[PDB]
């Protein structure tokens, strides 16, 4: 099968320069134009970079253009984009993608995030939503840490009925905040025991936090 | 460029239904120029249909495409389960390659009011000088609500943030959290803290509500 | 959009050479442009030869060659057998001076 692999993705300080590879497998690589698009968080999808299959033909998006510059290796079967200049709005999910000999993309990799911002790595602080017609609500608020994803399961993964993980939000401050919540019997509340447990990979940070009613 | 618009932003159907999905380009545009992708959350888009008749490998017939010129339209003859997502289109026909807006297509089902809870700030996190107040409208639908943040019965501004999930793969519900962000010594000014929630779902507004020390 | 005309049906040689004319019409005037050929295999595509040429140079590819004249691409290919009776599809890519334009001719179809 065709298949497509982004590596790189990461963490940059504004102006500074990244370099993302793809790396294809499953057709002639060397046969096909390649591309770049990306997605910013909660937006769609922008075309980034163009590559013919042989190298002599790029194109470029003008909101990249003189800052992003496309390349492929034939004998590794990879392409490549080099960033330089990077800004906060190149933030997003990089996809490579096949150009199909007909018109349109017809494989995309999984993509590779890649946050723009001068904040440092840092893991989150995690407060309990403590609980108060027989349902009651408690979560954790796992805040201000950075970059994403951050990963939040619920009494070892045992408890999934009832959660809700919301997407992070971008503080004033430059860090990301976001609560898991999960509805729960109120009679369940003074019997089970009730544990996030958060995961912030890019730190390795795992917290634990037991969530205890009034 | 050619610019391209999608319509509607979210399309409201059932299973078994049909679904048509609007595509507009700022300049005519061949019928044989555009394609079809299809994104689900967290995972990188696909290519449905493309071209006047083609449709890629594995996508099946219930799929397809027409429109000429200025406006293109997706059809799902009968939307399957699999087939609540988002879908772009994409022009192919001359640089840049541009992709519209997206249009999610997702489930209706009766109107649920939400259930409201809010929840103070941990002492742990009190005695780091921030105050998170948050308030939950867990599984609601439609999506559309309003939350408004009382502070001793003085609605807020600019001091929340709204964070709501992706549609609930069971109940096709919805969940929203609106944080309110207070420093220390303005959390301990006021004494009445208040969620105030507006919802089709609701004859009255509900207000969910807490006196700070309890 | 963009025009790209072939014709709708060739008859091969007794050797298996079969020629024609492939035509381009666009917004712009480009000075360099990829002509491609594909083989349609029922529903499936096949690049059977490319290439990437300026105006009044050589149409340089192989099984094919090919000479311009204008926007006409009189596209040869030499080799095929009875059994090569499919659809062979025209595509022109125009690739300087900006913008990049695909155009894709509606089939052209060749019996051996
Ligand atoms: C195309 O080329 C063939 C041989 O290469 C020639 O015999 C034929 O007359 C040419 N036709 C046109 C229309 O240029």
């Amino acid at each position: 099968q065709v298949q497509l692999v982004e590596s790189g993705g990461g963490v940059v300080q504004p102006g500074r320069s990244l370099r993302l590879s793809c790396a294809a497998s499953g057709f002639t690589f060397s046969h096909y134009t390649m591309h770049w698009v990306r997605q910013a968080p909660g937006k769609g999808l922008e075309w980034v970079t163009f590559i013919s299959y042989d190298g002599h033909n790029k194109y470029y998006a003008d909101s990249v253009k003189g800052r992003f510059t496309i390349s492929r290796d034939n004998s590794k079967n990879t392409l490549y984009l080099q960033m330089n200049s990077l800004r906060a709005e190149d933030t997003a999910i990089y996809y490579c993608a096949r150009h199909g000999w007909l018109g349109p993309f017809d494989y995309w990799g999984q993509g590779t995030l890649v946050t723009v911002s001068s904040a440092s790595t840092k893991g989150p602080s995690v407060f309990p939503l403590a609980p108060s017609g027989g349902t009651a609500a408690l979560g954790c608020l796992v805040k201000d840490y950075f970059p994403e994803p951050v990963t939040v399961s619920w009494n070892s993964g045992a408890l999934t009925s009832g959660v809700h993980t919301f997407p992070a939000v971008l503080q004033s401050s430059g860090l990301y905040s976001l609560s898991s919540v999960v509805t729960v019997p109120s009679s369940s509340l003074g019997t089970q025991t009730y544990i996030c447990n958060v995961n912030h990979k890019p730190s390795n940070t795992k917290v634990d936090k037991r969530v205890e009613p009034k | 460029e050619i610019v391209l618009t999608q319509s509607p932003g979210t399309l409201s159907l059932s299973p078994g239904e049909r679904a048509t999905l609007s595509c507009r380009a700022s300049q005519e545009v061949g019928e044989s120029e555009l394609a079809w992708y299809q994104q689900k959350p967290g995972q990188a888009p696909r290519l449905l249909i493309y071209g006047a008749f083609s449709r890629a490998t594995g996508i099946p017939d219930r799929f397809s495409g027409s429109g000429s010129g200025t406006d293109f339209t997706l059809t799902i003859s009968r939307l399957e389960p699999e087939d609540f997502a988002v879908y772009y289109c994409q022009q192919y026909g001359s640089s840049p390659w541009t992709f519209g807006q997206g249009t999610k297509v997702e489930i209706k089902r009766t109107v649920a009011a939400p259930s409201v809870f809010i929840f103070p700030p941990s002492d742990e996190q009190l005695k780091s000088g921030t105050a998170s107040v948050v308030c939950l409208l867990n599984n609601f639908y439609p999506r559309e609500a309003k939350v408004q943040w009382k502070v001793d019965n003085a609605l807020q501004s600019g001091n929340s943030q709204e964070s709501v999930t992706e549609q609930d793969s069971k109940d096709s519900t919805y969940s929203l959290s609106s944080t309110l962000t207070l420093s220390k010594a303005d959390y301990e000014k006021h004494k009445v803290y208040a969620c105030e929630v507006t919802h089709q779902g609701l004859s009255s507004p509900v207000t969910k509500s807490f006196n700070r020390g309890e | 959009a963009m025009h790209v005309a072939q014709p709708a049906v060739v008859l091969a040689s007794s050797r298996g050479i079969a020629s024609f004319v492939c035509e381009y019409a666009s917004p712009g005037k480009a000075t360099e442009v990829r002509v491609t050929v594909l083989r349609q295999a029922d529903s499936q595509v096949t690049e059977v030869c490319a290439a990437t040429y300026m105006m009044g140079n050589e149409l340089t590819f192989s099984i094919c060659t090919g000479t311009s004249s204008g926007n006409q691409v009189n596209l040869t290919i030499q080799g095929l057998r009875a059994m090569d009776t499919g659809l062979y599809i025209c595509k022109v890519e125009l690739m300087y001076p900006p913008p990049y334009y695909l155009g894709i001719g509606n089939g052209t179809q060749i019996y051996v």
